């Protein structure tokens, strides 16, 4: 038996997978092919039940496809839609239904990336319209609209504990370090050589000045904001690095997602420890379990929810 | 009315989205044929063997809906000029797959972006797609007036925006288009989809797109301002570009989400329809020129060929032309015979090339206005035109007009003429052989005799038109030289073009020719200063003529006769386009050559670079004697 309001069929192409502090798994699916080209939001209190529709906790269908997803506290869900709107969907008191809070069409093109800031009251969004908007989740409006890049914004990542600091990368070969406290917030950083276009961004959960980025060639690089010159880099994948996620350990492990249908686990020196080719399609999002820190759940366009045992 | 389209990068239900945009008033819809995020793999496994379908079915819309309402869109992830070999190879196969699917649906247009300098491999894949099967499908190249790198917010601390003036750097997007269309060998299937930014560039950057094949104008919702009532409007400078684009008859495309939440999506289109209705109405010339805009016509040869009845009817429906001819004879009669000789002296008028009798009737009205005695001689070589003159002579004119069915160069007049009237002029004045005809006719004109017209000068101006160059390039005919089309002039209402320099006088002729050794052969060197970066495609020809004293007729844009529409400008093209920089001078050499049987034009460019001598010995073009 499936919960009320939830659809009978889940969309084939899985884009997002995010674990909530209690252990509940949040899923973001999109219909990229076929007659209908919309998206859907799903919640699983039992992570092993996914991707089965009739074994979920809450379900709803959005008007357009889901490009990116992020947890807003414990009930709010921020959606990066193709319609050009940044949506917010709040979970009800019984946690059985997913109701819409706001749907504001501010971006002129597909919103490809979203990241909630340290406080949880503000959030940042990157779209194909080259713009980066700072949102106010309580007032449901845009505080600041920025056009610093020259091409489509690929990834936006809010710093772990700073409300003013956030990273942004685009197809214009620019990695910008932001600080809303500055008159000119953006700042161009990276390696000595321009190299290949940046695709993914990940802040270190312990070091507030260190971060990692993946390029379109499959290379993952360790960057320090102070040195502004790349110290360590390794060719992890054969194709574009989709995303990078850190484990909740005191000494964090780095999970690398790519279009080459493989997932890799790296240490502090970016050395390969674990590799899985279980996915038949593009690995889109990875999430570490808050209960079992050695467990990592990944989703792909092949409608698969694979739970990995990281040694 | 404005032919409009809606640009959307998100279509959940094709039947519901098309029905919604049609309700708003959009004539067409710019939408993706494949999902913009659905990245496809063609080489590496297991991503290569992805289960289908790859996109939505063609059965969702009728054949008519795909052929007229849907405009295709290339996926943003397709980058054929990427530095990564894997992305470069995958984008080539994805570009072919998307273009072939657009040809399968039979779409009237397909959008492809020009967002960077290097688009060589993108040009290679598109040119290969055009040469794979014969199709009429269009390809709109999405290129902005200002590059996104040149309009970005100055918010990067270590990388600030260039505040210094860069004349050539500001016109970088035109070079992206120019390089792309040159690589694609000027394909008529490739057009410009010009995107207009929030802040307009300098007037010279907007002037780079003059003479370019613009079929679409993209207007984002962000560029629209908001008035006191809440309706979306545009700035006075933005409106100027809309009126300029409306003249070229482009299709306006609206992109981006609605920022005016209080109003509907139709409010943006309502303002475009308002500007189309509040624009200056087409004048007597602008209404007549409709349909003939950039339409190439062969220059008339009335001496060699006998013209049709409908060709004379078009010549006759010009009131301004014959009103000036009437005033020219009216002024000449009073200057030749005074008030004391208004009944004892009769002036011998000779209409050389009478046609159907418009100058013959104008000579009769001029005599009634000046109150003077006249004796008309209506000379015409065309026997078909003589049938109309002889029927006019018997029914109305009477014994006053003497119809002569002979050539003016071979006719033996019984008496000498006081005034000789003619309309032998063409678009380039002497191109229809007016000097040669009057030189062999001035023997039967009295020693103090007057000629109407008595003087005429041709004018040349360098022009830039990639549209007209491609129109001449398509005029290739079998059983003749494959480059003969470039070595001949064309009478054309020049519309989508750019005048690079002010028209300068070329060849001048005066009648009667008092010279002891009359030579109609000419050689002229013209130096045109160019203050813009451009590409020379040809030379526009105009003419000025002095009928009598202050009474004149002109097709020169600076001194054009108001209401007159008999002659459209002439066009002398060049085999190869010449790149001209700012401050450079265009030097053209024009020759008027002739023998006993034919007269022709020869032309060559000598600066900034040298061109081949066009039409040597009259191999491609000749005006028979
Ligand atoms: N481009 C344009 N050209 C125009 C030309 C004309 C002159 C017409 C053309 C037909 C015609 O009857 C007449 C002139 C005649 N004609 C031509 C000769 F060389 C000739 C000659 N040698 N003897 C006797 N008559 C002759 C010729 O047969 C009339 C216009 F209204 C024109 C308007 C235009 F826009």
């Amino acid at each position: 038996n499936l919960p009320p309001n939830a659809p009978a069929c889940m969309e084939r192409q899985l884009e997002a997978a995010r674990y909530r502090s209690d252990g509940a798994l949040l899923l973001g699916a999109s219909s990229l092919s076929g007659r209908c080209w919309a998206g859907s939001l799903w919640l699983f209190k039992d992570p092993c039940a996914a991707p089965n529709e009739g074994f979920c906790s809450a379900g709803v269908q959005t008007e357009a496809g889901v490009a990116d997803l992020t947890w807003v506290g414990e009930r709010g869900i921020l959606v990066a839609s193709d319609s050009g709107a940044v949506e917010l969907w709040e979970l009800d008191e019984n946690e059985t239904l997913i109701v819409s809070k706001f749907c504001k069409y501010e971006h002129d093109d597909i919103v490809s990336t979203v990241s909630v800031l340290s406080s949880g009251t503000q959030a940042v969004s990157g779209s194909k319209d080259i713009c980066i908007k700072v949102w106010d989740l309580a007032q449901q409006v845009v505080l600041s609209s920025y056009r610093a890049h020259a091409a489509q914004v690929t990834c936006v990542a809010a710093s772990p504990h700073k409300d003013s600091v956030f990273l942004s990368c685009s197809e214009d070969n620019r990695i910008l370090l932001w600080d809303t406290r500055c008159p000119k917030p953006a700042s161009q950083i990276g390696c000595s050589a321009p190299g290949y276009l940046p695709t993914s961004l990940a802040w270190h959960p312990q070091q507030s000045e260190v971060f990692v980025f993946g390029d379109e060639n499959g290379t993952v690089s360790l960057v320090d904001t102070k040195s502004t010159s790349c110290v360590l880099s390794s060719a992890v994948h054969s194709q574009c690095v989709t995303g990078l996620v850190f484990s909740p350990h005191s000494v964090p492990f780095l999970a690398s997602l790519s279009e080459d249908c493989s997932l890799a686990v790296l240490d502090s020196s970016l050395s390969e420890l674990f590799r899985s080719q279980a996915h038949r399609d593009f690995v889109r999002d990875a999430t570490w379990s808050p209960l079992n820190h050695s467990l990592l759940t990944t989703v792909g366009w092949d409608h698969q929810v694979v739970h990995h045992v990281v040694p | 009315r404005v032919s409009s389209g809606r640009d959307l990068n998100c279509v959940p239900e094709i039947a519901d989205t098309l029905g919604a945009v049609a309700k708003q008033g959009f004539d067409f819809l710019c939408m993706p044929v494949f999902h913009p995020r659905f990245k496809r793999e063609f080489i590496q496994e297991p991503a290569k063997n992805r289960p289908g379908p790859q996109t939505r079915s063609d059965l969702l819309l009728s054949g008519r809906d795909w052929n007229t309402l849907i405009v295709g869109k290339l996926s943003p992830w397709i980058r054929p000029d990427s530095k990564v070999e894997k992305i470069r190879r995958n984008s080539e196969a994805a570009m072919l797959q998307e273009l072939n699917f657009g040809a399968y649906l039979g779409l009237p247009a397909f959008l492809l972006p020009l967002n960077q300098e290097d688009n060589t491999n993108l040009a290679r894949v598109l040119t290969n797609h055009i040469h794979t099967g014969h199709h009429s499908s269009m390809f709109w190249m999405r290129v902005p007036l200002v590059a996104p790198e040149d309009l970005r917010d100055d918010i990067i601390e270590n990388a600030p925006t260039t505040h210094t003036e860069e004349y050539s750097g500001e016109e970088k997007t035109w070079m992206w288009w120019h390089n792309f269309r040159t690589l694609c060998d000027y394909s008529k299937r490739i057009a410009v989809a010009l995107e207009i930014g929030a802040d307009l560039p300098s007037n010279h950057v907007i002037d780079r797109w003059l003479g370019e094949p613009i079929k679409a104008a993209i207007l984002p919702t962000s560029i629209f301002l908001t008035n006191k009532k809440g309706f979306p409007v545009l700035s006075k400078m933005h409106q100027r570009l809309i009126f300029r684009l409306l003249k070229l008859e482009v299709q306006f495309i609206i992109t981006g989400t609605n920022h005016h939440s209080e109003k509907e999506f139709c409010s943006y289109l309502q303002y475009l329809e308002y500007l189309s209705q509040n624009r200056p109405p087409p004048n007597a010339y602008e209404l007549f020129a409709k349909g003939y805009e950039d339409y190439l016509q062969s220059p008339l040869q009335p001496l060699m060929d006998n013209l049709e009845s409908q060709t004379y009817e078009v010549f006759e429906k010009d009131p301004i032309k014959y009103s000036q001819y009437q005033q020219a004879i009216y002024k000449c009669l009073l200057d030749r015979v005074p008030e004391e000789e208004k009944d004892t002296n009769v002036q011998v008028l000779m209409v050389l090339g009478a046609g159907r009798g418009p100058l013959v009737n104008a000579s009769l009205r001029a005599a009634k206005q000046a109150d003077r005695r006249i004796k008309l001689y209506a000379v015409e070589k065309n026997p078909n035109a003589v049938v109309t003159l002889e029927n006019w002579q018997f029914e109305e004119w009477g014994s006053q007009v003497t119809v002569v069915s002979s050539d003016m160069r071979e006719w033996v007049a019984p008496e000498k003429a006081d005034i000789i009237v003619s309309e032998l002029l063409g678009s380039f004045a002497d191109n229809e052989l007016s000097p040669e005809c009057l030189d062999g006719a001035q023997h039967f004109l009295k020693d103090d005799g007057v000629s109407i017209p008595g003087e005429y000068t041709s004018f040349l101006a360098p022009i830039s038109s990639s549209k007209l160059y491609n129109e001449v390039r398509a005029c290739r005919e079998k059983d003749r030289d494959p480059e003969a089309q470039f070595e001949m002039p064309y009478v054309v209402r020049l519309h989508n073009f750019h005048q690079l320099s002010a028209p300068q006088p070329c060849f001048t002729f005066s009648h009667p020719n008092r010279d002891p050794m009359i030579d109609n052969n000419r050689y002229c060197t013209l130096e045109f200063p160019v203050e813009v970066n451009t590409v020379l495609h040809g030379f526009a020809g105009y003419f000025e003529t002095v009928l009598y004293q202050d009474i004149t007729l002109s097709i020169r844009p600076e001194t054009h006769s108001p209401g007159m529409f008999s002659w459209f400008p002439i066009l002398f093209p060049i085999k190869q386009p010449i790149t001209v920089r700012e401050g450079q001078t265009i030097c053209v050499r024009f020759w008027r050559c002739s023998n006993s049987k034919k007269v022709w034009y020869e032309w060559a460019v000598t600066a900034p670079v040298c061109s081949a001598i066009h039409n040597p010995t009259g191999r491609s073009y000749t005006i028979g004697l």
